């Protein structure tokens, strides 16, 4: 929703240090000069005014522009990072499955059958997650893009067969 | 070399330009300048399969280089001799030509510094 | 023929009164039976056309398609015969009786002796397509593309058919060996000029040229499947077949008025693979990739040498095989997604192994790499054009080199990504459908060792 | 097993460059907050690191005695004929 | 290599806390939460993810990286990332 | 699941080595200067330059057919 | 610790 | 220090130096506030089908089959004829093609007139 | 703040959910259940040949392996691209051309039985 | 981008009558070239497929 000016510039000292990892390279030359960015973070700790904060920001936000590193170093399992979706050419979503011929579902009789468990269960609890979420609906539609969880007992959380039974990170 | 300097950034015409010489005359001002020669006659030369660029006038100090490098196989470090002969051979008609280069770059200035030599007392 | 044309009329009253659910396989049976026999015709001697009787004959260009139109009849029938088997008996067997008579139509058509017998066979082809698009079709739009397709073709066809009777009187008879063997010089005039404009554009409407093209995109995608091979894979040769047949008195007229649809389609041919690179619609997108493809081999026709001549078939048969190819690929999609948009269904290679496979050697047959038919055809054409005009090859390896990014196009879009999330009802390919893709590919890779069988009439 | 972690009171800033960057941060009246933590990047088997030109000569050591049995056989050779 | 286990994080969570000096080492209980106890400033967590975003070699989201207040929380979503099932 | 891992995981720590690879690594790179001066000293022609080049200046007009000024 | 693996059926 | 980061159609203007964030007024954190309300209901009732067991189908996106209808029909039923859209039909349409028609019949007329003449030869071209 | 504690609970099922899910995924003992297939006579003989494992069986071991490999995939395939270039192209004419031997002057030729006259003297070039 | 300042190279020697030295730069480029890759490879794979140049050091010993 709206990013409130404390989170936006806790986003800059996040991004900002991570930029200098791309500059500073050295673990020695890192540690320094993040102490140096830290305190003069904290040196200006104390504006009661919300518009002066504003416009401390408005010259980070440019100082954090240009000196950007051009190839700044972000991890390979992340956005630009040289392993994002490395290994999702393997992520064949589990409902597949059941379109499995019956000897190669025989190949696997426990895993199957726990499948079934899965599968009945998921019907059972399906119908409760249903009516929970009108049980609490807020007037008007849903308002936020959270989902509210699980609130009685014996009931699985709302909307959950896609969140837990995702194919693993890792599916190879 | 440092010619070039001279040539560019110096007034161009006393250097040369290879592209053109030479222009005067060689065997002018040569006292019986004596002719070239090759051994390699023409047929065996063609026999050799010896490449254009390579048919100098020293040409046949390859025609040993391949017969020793062809018989002495499977040594390939041996045929060093001969090899270093052809090179030095050709340091013979490459030393050659940096004679006649100068030659050419010497009698720019004579001809033209006597340019100005004949007609500046008329 | 009558070795060929009989036994495809006799299979007309054989699949009505064949058994209630035996249709299927006995129409396959014969039908591939019969292509077996017109192999027979891929022979061809020194340089007289293979001449059965009066009204048929045959040469190295007419039984190259002759064998592609019977060879494609078993293709339509599996190809169909997925949802039509939710129907009545008598809707499926009108189906089959209309595939039937729409290939009769062209085994005829393409070994017609005389030029009158061939425009009334080619352009009575439009009745069995014409109900094909419009009865069976599975959209809205099909009724404007019926009508679509039926006035465009006709409008070009009625000017041949006067015209065609006009050598009649006066040059006497028009046999396809008369009129070769008595060619008479038809000099520059502006009766000459409309006498040529009248029997080119009639072929012109049916390959189609850049602008009377717009009856191909909707008649294509709207058509059902059993159509929208024929329409793209065989018919449209038909007009190329007429093309290659009536230049023969069209000389020396044909370079000079040749320039307006040279330019149309060398330079239109860019804007229409321009279209490919930016679509929604995959049946659209082979369509349009089509029309780029025949464009070539419009181009082709007009120079008029034996190099052209020879790329101009050995593009067509392979395009039709191609274009009929990539067809059955949107057809399975369409199936199980029961929509035609490119992004819904992005990501099969993860759910059907084999699906991009055939799907990967599609696209790369449209790619035309060597020795592919499709690269015998494309670069015979480029050597021909660049020997008319140096500056085509700009023109002409442009789409060569457009050709790839969008070939390419639906292979990362609907391939090479990740799986849909939404989407749960794909199932595994049925060896129905990969049965039938062999059918279309491995005689394609296989006709690459002997391309002399339809390297046209001047091999 | 169970890859047992290392300690923890062996990862100081001593005889590291980090001490340096400590009393440089002290300096100008800061307090280094993750100093000890890279500590076993210099601490450890991980330190006295070759220069660069020194680990271009890697194995010059031994390559030079080489030469010298070499060069023997070459005398001797020599000598020989 | 055996893959990053539940107790192999958390041994390594308390790894990189401790090692801060800015908290105790005696005041280390797995559900510290970093506000209550510790006390340390609102920009301090933001910089100790970092380093257990360097630790395990991964990303934590800002739109999660500022909920993420406890060291059982941390190896949460460590574990739940990475697909973590004893 | 089973073994098969000569080299265990490090923390923070050297890695452990073993004899095979640290002897091949010092033999060829070892070997590599013995080729480096072994082919230096048979042939240090080949990078000095063997044939000298000469002063094109110190080459007098006599052997270079220049006739002189006076004509 | 080997575990299922989730794949499409290639049995057609 | 060193001038701003001008924008363009192909480089876009970055969100962390925009004056929208910087400059908020009371009735922007309103209109704001329930963009998520409107996604949540469109993702709650997406997610409401995708994690249906009973659907065994697809879910259709009404703005995809928008985007396809806008894209294909919606296109000449909404087309106005002006002046803009003539001259660039015209521009974009007749235009190239007399553009590559006088260049190759130049050529063609460079060529035939050059080889008439006995200008080109082509004793070993006989291919062609 | 902080996760909210409707939300704390949320994570905590969808956890536990998760760690079983995951626990379900993995692989019993005895999977997979696979049917056998026929075996070729020399895989039993190779497998009560080499219950010993010394460098008695492994010599031969690899060597056959190696050996039939050269038989399927060395001489096999070079014996019929011999008889295709021996006597099926060569009755063809210009199919298989190589430049001339390049000879020498000195050394003589095979066939005319007669020595190249070779060169005359050169100018004492010596270093 | 060392390699296609390799193949830059191959092709100047080819702009001065010297296409056989480029086919023998063609020969030493592909040894030692390659085996920079695998090299390479040995230590992205090892540092849990790291590749950028500043995550990296202390690998001589
Ligand atoms: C839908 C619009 C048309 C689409 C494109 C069609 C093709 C373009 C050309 C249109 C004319 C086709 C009709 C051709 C008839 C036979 C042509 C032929 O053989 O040539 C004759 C020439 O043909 C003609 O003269 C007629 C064709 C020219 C165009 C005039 C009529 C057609 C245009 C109007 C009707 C069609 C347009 C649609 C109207 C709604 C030669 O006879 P001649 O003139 O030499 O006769 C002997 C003597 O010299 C005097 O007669
Ligand atoms: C070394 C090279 C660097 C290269 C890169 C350099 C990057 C830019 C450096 C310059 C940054 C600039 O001084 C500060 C800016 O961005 S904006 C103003 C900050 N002023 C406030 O935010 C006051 C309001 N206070 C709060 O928001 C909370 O108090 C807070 C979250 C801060 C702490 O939470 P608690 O604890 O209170
Ligand atoms: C100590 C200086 C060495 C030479 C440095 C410059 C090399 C390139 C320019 C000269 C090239 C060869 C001569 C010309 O002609």
């Amino acid at each position: 929703a709206y990013l409130t000016h404390q989170q936006k510039v806790l986003r800059l000292y996040k991004r900002a240090l991570r930029h200098l990892e791309s500059w500073c390279v050295h673990r020695d030359k890192y540690r320094y000069f993040a102490c140096l960015m830290r305190a003069r973070f904290d040196e200006h700790k104390n504006e009661k005014d919300m518009v002066k904060a504003t416009q401390l920001l408005r010259q980070a936000e440019e100082e954090f522009w240009y000196g950007q590193h051009p190839q700044p170093y972000i991890f390979p399992e992340s956005p630009g990072g040289t392993s994002y979706e490395r290994y999702e050419c393997y992520k064949v979503p589990e409902w597949c499955l059941d379109d499995w011929h019956p000897s190669e579902k025989a190949m696997y009789p426990d895993y199957f059958a726990k499948r079934e468990q899965w599968k009945r269960l998921r019907r059972e609890s399906w119908e409760r997650e249903v009516k929970q979420l009108q049980e609490e609906t807020p007037p008007g539609g849903p308002r936020t893009e959270a989902l509210p969880p699980a609130r009685k007992e014996g009931d699985l959380p709302p909307l959950w067969w896609h969140i837990v039974t995702r194919p693993r990170e890792r599916p190879m | 070399g440092a010619h070039l300097a001279r040539r560019y950034l110096g007034d161009a015409s006393k250097e040369p330009d290879p592209l053109r010489m030479p222009t005067f005359p060689p065997d002018y001002g040569f006292p019986e300048r004596k002719e070239r020669e090759m051994v390699a006659t023409q047929q065996e030369m063609n026999d050799a399969q010896l490449m254009l660029q390579q048919r100098d006038y020293c040409a046949h100090y390859l025609i040993q280089l391949l017969k020793c490098k062809r018989d002495s196989f499977p040594n390939f470090l041996a045929c060093k001799h001969e090899q270093h002969d052809w090179d030095y051979c050709e340091h013979l008609d490459y030393v050659k030509r940096m004679k006649e280069f100068e030659r050419e770059r010497r009698l720019l200035q004579r001809k033209k510094r006597r340019e100005q030599r004949e007609a500046e007392m008329a | 023929m009558l070795k060929i044309i009989i036994p495809t009329t006799m299979l007309l009253p054989m699949t009505w009164m064949s058994k209630h659910n035996m249709i299927w396989i006995n129409a396959t049976v014969h039908s591939l039976l019969i292509s077996l026999i017109s192999l027979s015709l891929l022979n061809q001697l020194g340089e007289n056309s293979l001449n059965f009787s009066l009204t048929f004959f045959s040469d190295s260009l007419s039984a190259p398609l002759l064998v592609l139109t019977t060879w494609l009849l078993p293709l339509m029938l599996m190809a169909s015969q997925s949802h039509l088997s939710k129907e009545t008996t008598t809707r499926k067997k009108l189906y089959i009786t209309m595939l039937i008579l729409l290939q009769l139509f062209l085994i005829m058509t393409f070994t017609a002796t005389e030029l009158i017998l061939f425009y009334i066979l080619f352009e009575a082809t439009l009745v069995p397509t014409l109900i094909i698009i419009t009865r069976w079709g599975n959209q809205t739009e099909r009724l404007n593309a019926g009508l679509y397709f039926l006035f465009y073709t006709l409008a070009g066809s009625l000017p041949l058919l006067v015209a065609l009777v006009y050598i009649q009187n006066t040059t006497g008879s028009l046999n396809f060996l008369i009129i070769h063997y008595w060619s008479h010089p038809l000099s520059n005039s502006w009766s000459n000029i409309f006498m040529w404009l009248a029997c080119i554009m009639a072929f012109m409407v049916k390959m189609p040229l850049y602008g009377l093209h717009l009856w191909l995109p909707k008649a294509h995608v709207e058509a059902p499947i059993a159509g929208s091979m024929v329409l793209a894979a065989v018919l449209l040769k038909l007009g190329g077949y007429g093309m290659m047949r009536i230049t023969t008195i069209l000389n020396p007229l044909t370079n000079y008025m040749a320039y307006p649809f040279l330019m149309l389609s060398m330079w239109g041919m860019i804007m229409t693979s321009s279209i490919c690179l930016r679509q929604t619609d995959l049946k659209s997108l082979i369509a349009y990739s089509s029309v780029s493809h025949m464009a070539l081999v419009i181009v082709a026709i007009m120079i008029q040498t034996p190099w052209s001549f020879m790329g101009a078939t050995a593009l067509m048969i392979a395009h039709g095989l191609t274009s009929s190819m990539l067809f059955c690929l949107a057809n399975t999609n369409y199936e199980r997604v029961h929509s035609r948009t490119m992004i819904l269904a992005r990501g099969l290679q993860t759910l059907l192994p084999l699906m991009a496979t055939w799907w990967l050697m599609a696209s790369l047959t449209n790619l035309a790499l060597p020795p592919s038919i499709n690269l015998i055809g494309e670069l015979f054409i480029i050597t021909a054009s660049f020997s008319w005009s140096n500056i085509t090859i700009i023109l002409m390896g442009m789409n060569m080199m457009i050709t790839a990014l969008y070939s390419l196009y639906m292979l990362i879009t609907t391939q090479r990504g990740k799986y849909t999330h939404h989407i749960n009802n794909i199932k595994a390919s049925f060896t129905r459908e990969n049965a039938l893709m062999a059918l279309h590919i491995l005689p394609l890779l296989l006709l690459t060792l002997n391309p002399k069988m339809i390297l046209g009439p001047l091999y | 097993s169970k890859m047992e972690l290392p300690d923890y009171k062996q990862w100081k800033i001593e005889g590291t460059p980090l001490e340096t960057v400590q009393e440089k941060l002290a300096a100008r009246g800061l307090r280094d907050p993750w100093g000890r933590n890279e500590a076993w990047r210099y601490s450890g088997g991980f330190a006295n690191n070759v220069s660069f030109v020194g680990a271009l000569l890697k194995g010059f050591k031994w390559g030079f005695a080489a030469f010298v049995v070499a060069v023997g056989a070459e005398y001797y050779l020599e000598s020989q004929n | 290599a055996p893959p990053l286990t539940l107790e192999a994080i958390k041994d390594r969570v308390l790894y990189v806390l401790k090692l801060y000096d800015k908290i105790d080492p005696e005041k280390l209980s797995v559900n510290s939460h970093f506000m209550k106890d510790l006390g340390l400033d609102s920009l301090d967590q933001v910089e100790i993810i970092m380093a257990m975003e360097d630790e395990f070699g991964f990303e934590i989201p800002d739109i999660d990286a500022e909920k993420l207040m406890c060291p059982q929380e941390i190896v949460d979503y460590i574990a739940d990332k990475k697909d973590v099932y004893e | 699941a089973g073994g098969g891992v000569h080299i265990e995981p490090r923390y923070r720590q050297f890695p452990q080595l073993t004899r095979s690879q640290l002897i091949q690594a010092e033999f060829f790179s070892a070997t590599m200067w013995f080729w480096i001066l072994w082919r230096f000293w048979h042939d240090s022609d080949a990078v000095l330059g063997h044939f000298p080049y000469p002063d094109p200046s110190q080459w007098t007009d006599e052997e270079l057919g220049i006739l002189p000024d006076d004509e | 610790k080997r575990l299922f693996i989730i794949k499409p059926s290639g049995f057609y | 220090s060193f001038p701003k980061y001008k924008p363009s159609r192909l480089a876009t203007l970055p969100a962390t130096l925009d004056p929208a964030e910087y400059d908020i007024s009371p009735e922007t954190r309103k209109a704001q506030a329930e963009r998520l309300a409107i996604r949540s209901r469109l993702k709650r009732e997406y997610l409401l089908q995708y994690n249906d067991p009973n659907r065994l189908g697809v879910i259709e996106d009404p703005a995809l089959i928008r985007w396809t209808y806008a894209r294909s029909a919606n296109i000449y039923p909404n087309f106005r004829p002006t002046p803009k859209t003539s001259l660039l039909g015209a521009l974009f349409g007749i235009g190239p093609l007399f553009f590559w028609y006088y260049v190759f019949k130049t050529d063609r007329d460079k060529k035939e007139k050059l080889i008439q003449e006995g200008k080109l030869d082509q004793t070993f071209n006989i291919s062609y | 703040s902080g996760y909210t504690p409707d939300e704390k609970l949320r994570l905590q099922q969808l956890r536990e959910l998760r760690r079983r899910w995951l626990k379900d995924q993995e692989l019993s003992p005895r999977e997979p259940v696979l049917p056998p297939r026929r075996v070729w006579p020399m895989e039993q003989f190779w497998n009560k040949f080499l219950q010993d494992g010394a460098p008695w069986k492994n010599v031969i071991y690899k060597t056959y392996r190696h050996s039939i490999f050269a038989v399927t995939h060395v001489l096999i395939p070079v014996w019929i691209i011999h008889y295709y270039l021996k006597y099926h192209v060569t009755a063809k004419p210009y199919t298989v051309v190589e430049r001339k031997p390049r000879i020498f002057p000195g050394d003589t030729i095979l066939e005319t039985g007669e020595v190249i006259p070779l060169m005359k003297e050169f100018p004492d070039q010596h270093h | 981008f060392s390699t296609s300042s390799q193949l830059g190279l191959m092709m100047v020697t080819i702009g001065i009558n010297q296409p056989h030295l480029a086919f023998l730069h063609i020969c030493m480029h592909a040894f030692f070239k390659a085996m920079l890759f695998m090299c390479s490879g040995s230590i992205i794979h090892s540092l849990n497929d790291e590749q950028d140049i500043r995550k990296m050091g202390g690998l001589y010993k």
